[PDB]
RNA sequence: AUUGCUCUUCAACGAGGAAUUCCUAGUAAGCGCAAGUCAUCAGCUUGCGUUGAUUACGUCCCUGCCCUUUGUACACACCG
RNA sequence: CGAUAACGAACGAGACCUUAACCUACUAAAUAGUGGUGCUAGCAUUUGCUGGUUAUCCACUUCUUAGAGGGACUAUCGGUU
């Protein structure tokens, strides 16, 4: 089995929180910039943290992965979220009601364009 | 004038990290790849199998990051991640001088116009300048993150003995260095991302630099002032100006967006067909090179093949 | 004896492919290499299977001597 | 004398008391679009071809 | 074919074998089409070998033995009953003599005799042990094509071994005759006799 | 370290184990094998205006 | 009869019942050598190479061990 | 991993250390080894073949050895959850 432990899976997600714009989808460049920017005592452990960090980035190209919260990522997700919908779904340019909605709005003291339909049991 | 895919070269097993050609032999092409070897190619013009390998250079223990060629094309220099440089003979292999003194990955190399001294940018945040015999004349500092690519500017004006270099690293700030007295001159501020590449035009007065942001950003080094910033809208790896036209090619992560700069339009948006690989990603070019005459555009991709593009 | 035979064949196959690498072009290298590597892969690559150390409690590396309960 | 050749399209899982027997779903080469569940004794992958000695039988599980 | 000479003289009959086809010690791997459509993809022919002793590593993954050549697997089952463990140069001599005997005794190709022999001695349906309580019960299940090839090689070689034991006949001439007897299919071959015996017990339990 | 104290009832064994701090080592490994520390990047503002300093 | 050598004498044993052990690739098995003990004595052990398979890439059926639920008048705890 | 009144860690597992496998990349070597050139032997005879030789000496590091390092992280692609 090749299931990674906490140390690999925990340091890598911490590393991505504060170094996401530097590092890439290539294990080699990844295994070089971690080697200066963090202290790992062994070469074998540096190779597994970088290898899982490369794996996590590819997951980040398609949607959000749980367990990371760095302020950048959600804000860019926040930015591309309007879609600027053509016309408001609530507005009918060309509204429908039951009888109880009709006497409700007559109780409120409002006059507004209404079409009454019976909604029966 | 429009680009069409003519053929492909297959000699490698790793990412073709750099291409280089020399004006003396338009049948030459030197390609450096991630399998720590270089291949020289005999450009035969054919419908299929356009260009054939003839010489392999082996001798670098870890990844060879780029290659440059001398003007006559007799000698080649290759910069590799094993903290060495190797000067090779294209005829007989049999490397003449091995340049050591960098303590980390060397990323880019460039020989002089007069083939006298040799600049080398590495990941140890230094730019070492070397003899043809192999001695590091200087160590050029002030550069916070590591250097990612260096090149020399082309002397086109008559009786300019002067040689100044350009450097780009991941500290988002590119520099100009006069190497006769070893000063720094220019600090082009303005990038917001890890700068992957930079290219001087054969005018010797323009420099385009481009990085992780997607801004292929343009500078006039004749006046030392910014010209404008183009937008490739994703991450970019290499740039090259055509030796004759007013043209610039750029290796985006989608494809090779190639730009005319005088009416400021991208011309083709060429994207080749791959017959597989569709789910994960299409493989993308990481290194492009024009010919001497500008007739052929070379591109090495990450699927370890080299695609060519022809003008009309 | 049979180990010496396999080391001989790998040495001459690699030696031929090394000769065409240095002197002859790279085209002759690849047709040479491909025909070798298609037929049998260990003509060029050494077999990585190494001896496994012996462990106390058995004659071999995996075998144990005999368990008896009564 | 009848035998039917049958191409395995989806291996289901291990059955039997010891675990040495696998449920597979086989498609007949001739008269396709007929599907059945059978027992296999040895190592099996998909796109293998069984020789069912008789086709009119279906096991589900071995208890 | 033109004979090339060089400073070390190389014998002419091995020199012919270089370009012409890369066939076996004496026999060709063409015209060696296996008949049954289940047992194909699990006998590995049409990639010819010169010698039946390949120091290959096939035991790592589950079905890599199906890429091992069928003449190699035949040799591998010969080095058994303990005293013969190891001794592969002993095995490939015997297989060479066995193939010579088959060719002399019937003119038809020896390895084609070997390939249809193992197709005959694959047991098609076989029984398994369900408990049932006290008295152990039988259930008839079907056999994998890989297991059928696996069983066939073992069934063939055990019969050669028990017949060439304590008997003037050498193991090579014994190994030929059951391989002939199975490939025609006779019920006088041990491998055929065992095969129908398993199927009758399976037929008893449906 | 291990000691045998000889009392009048019998021997009293005394074990002592001391874990020294890896940071104060000064000779060899300074940390445990699986200690990983990521250095905090110093955060700076985006420039949004291209300029050339000169000399 | 320490052990070694020569010659002679040349027994059981024709693959072993109920039972039962070890093992998933340079592994099992075959085959030797060195070292330890050692003045002498290896059919032993610790290692090392040499030659090198078949079968499987599963399961809880047997035997053990672990966990959950549950009952308890037990708690030196069912040998209660 | 996921569910989730739990979040975040510690010991043990893992990491670590030793060893075996790769390095025509570095540093080097009659206590390791080639190739030559001397001196010879035998056989041929063309321009070769195989040896012997310790004071012939000059260069070499592929193989041998161990220092420093590099390298694998299941990389890439496909499938299935
Ligand atoms: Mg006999
Ligand atoms: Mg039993
Ligand atoms: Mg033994
Ligand atoms: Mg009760
Ligand atoms: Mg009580
Ligand atoms: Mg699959």
């Amino acid at each position: 089995g090749r299931v990674r432990t906490k140390t690999v899976k925990r340091a890598s997600k911490a590393l991505i929180e504060r170094y996401y714009p530097k590092l890439t989808l290539d294990f080699q460049t990844n295994k070089r910039l971690c080697d200066e920017i963090a202290t790992i005592q062994s070469k074998r452990l540096r190779n597994k943290i970088a290898g899982y960090t490369t794996h996590l980035m590819k997951r980040i190209q398609k949607g959000p992965v749980r367990g990371i919260s760095f302020k950048l990522q959600e804000e860019e997700r926040e930015r591309k979220d309007q879609y600027v919908p053509e016309v408001s779904a609530l507005d009918l340019s060309r509204l429908n009601v039951d009888n109880q909605t009709s006497d409700l709005v007559k109780s409120l003291g409002l006059k507004l364009p209404l079409s009454v339909i019976n909604v029966s049991a | 004038e429009v680009l069409v895919l003519r053929g492909t070269l297959e000699g490698h097993n790793g990412w073709v990290t750099s291409l280089a050609t020399s004006a003396g032999q338009p049948n030459l092409l030197l390609s450096a790849s991630r399998d720590k070897t270089l291949i020289s190619w005999k450009l035969t013009g054919d419908d299929q199998k356009f260009g054939v390998p003839v010489r392999s250079f082996k001798g670098h223990s870890h990844i060879v990051q780029d290659c440059t060629l001398t003007a006559d094309g007799a000698y080649a220099l290759s910069a590799s991640w094993d903290k060495t440089l190797r000067l090779w003979d294209v005829a007989t292999g049999e490397t003449y001088q091995r340049f050591v003194g960098h303590k980390s990955d060397v990323m880019s190399v460039d020989i002089d116009k007069k083939a006298s001294m040799i600049i080398s940018g590495s990941r140890d945040k230094t730019i070492k300048v070397w003899t043809i015999k192999g001695q590091c004349l200087a160590t050029l500092l002030g550069h916070n993150d590591w250097v990612s690519q260096v090149r020399v500017v082309p002397n086109e004006k008559a009786d300019d003995d002067s040689v100044t270099i350009i450097s780009a690293g991941n500290d988002k700030m590119v520099k100009a260095w006069n190497l006769n007295q070893f000063q720094i001159e220019a600090d082009f501020i303005g990038h917001n991302s890890n700068i992957n590449t930079l290219t001087a035009s054969p005018d010797g007065t323009l420099i385009a630099s481009a990085g992780k942001d997607g801004e292929i950003m343009l500078w006039n080094l004749a006046a030392k002032k910014a010209m404008y910033t183009l937008s490739a809208q994703d991450e970019v790896f290499s740039l090259a100006f055509s030796p004759n036209r007013y043209w610039l090619a750029a290796a985006t992560a989608t494809g090779i967006k190639v730009f005319s700069l005088d009416p400021q339009y991208l011309v083709d948006d060429l994207r080749p067909e791959f017959a597989g690989y569709s789910k994960a990603a299409e493989p993308h070019a990481v290194s492009l090179a024009w010919s001497a005459d500008g007739q052929t555009l070379f591109a090495g991709y990450t699927d370890n093949v080299i695609r060519v593009w022809q003008v009309m | 004896h049979v180990s010496q035979v396999y080391a001989i064949r790998q040495a001459i196959a690699k030696g031929l492919v090394a000769y065409h690498q240095k002197y002859v072009d790279e085209q002759s290298k690849n047709e040479l290499k491909k025909a070798f590597t298609s037929y049998d892969r260990t003509l060029l690559i050494a077999d990585s299977r190494r001896p496994e150390p012996k462990k106390f409690g058995g004659k071999g590396a995996r075998s144990r001597f005999q368990k008896s309960y009564r | 004398t009848p035998v039917t050749l049958a191409k395995v399209i989806k291996v289901l899982g291990r059955t039997g008391s010891r675990g040495g027997v696998t449920q597979v779903r086989v498609e007949f080469l001739e008269d396709t679009s007929r599907t059945i569940v059978r027992n296999v004794k040895g190592p099996v992958r998909e796109n293998d071809i069984l020789v069912l000695m008789e086709s009119e039988r279906e096991a589900r599980r071995l208890r | 074919f033109t004979p090339v000479v060089l400073a070390t003289p190389i014998p002419e009959e091995v020199q012919q074998a270089q370009t012409e086809i890369k066939l076996f010690n004496k026999w060709s791997f063409e015209e060696v089409e296996v008949k049954d459509a289940s047992l194909v993809d699990y006998v590995q022919v049409r990639q010819p070998i010169f010698v039946a002793h390949t120091a290959g590593r096939y035991a790592n993954k589950r079905f890599r033995k199906a890429q091992c050549p069928i003449i190699e697997r035949l040799t591998n089952s010969l080095m058994m009953n303990g005293r013969n463990n190891g001794k592969k140069l002993k095995a490939v001599r015997i297989i060479k003599h066995t193939l010579d005997i088959i060719n002399v005794l019937t003119d038809q190709n020896p390895i084609q005799v070997v390939v249809d022999a193992i197709t005959n001695t694959g047991p098609r349906e076989d029984t398994t042990r369900v408990g049932g309580g006290g008295a152990a019960r039988r259930q008839a299940v079907d056999v994998s094509p890989l297991r059928r090839v696996n069983q066939a090689i073992a069934l063939l070689t055990i019969g050669a071994r028990e017949a060439a034991f304590r008997n003037i006949k050498t193991i090579a001439e014994t190994l030929a005759e059951e391989l002939i007897n199975a490939a025609k299919g006779s019920s006088t071959s041990y491998a055929i006799k065992k095969k129908d015996e398993l199927e009758r017990v399976a037929k008893s339990n449906r | 370290a291990t000691r045998h104290v000889l009392m009048r009832q019998g021997v009293l064994g005394i074990k002592v184990k001391i874990m020294r701090d890896p940071a104060k080592s000064r000779t060899g490994p300074k940390a445990l094998p699986d200690a990983v520390t990521i250095i905090e990047p110093k955060e700076e503002e985006p420039i949004l205006a291209p300029s050339v300093k000169d000399y």
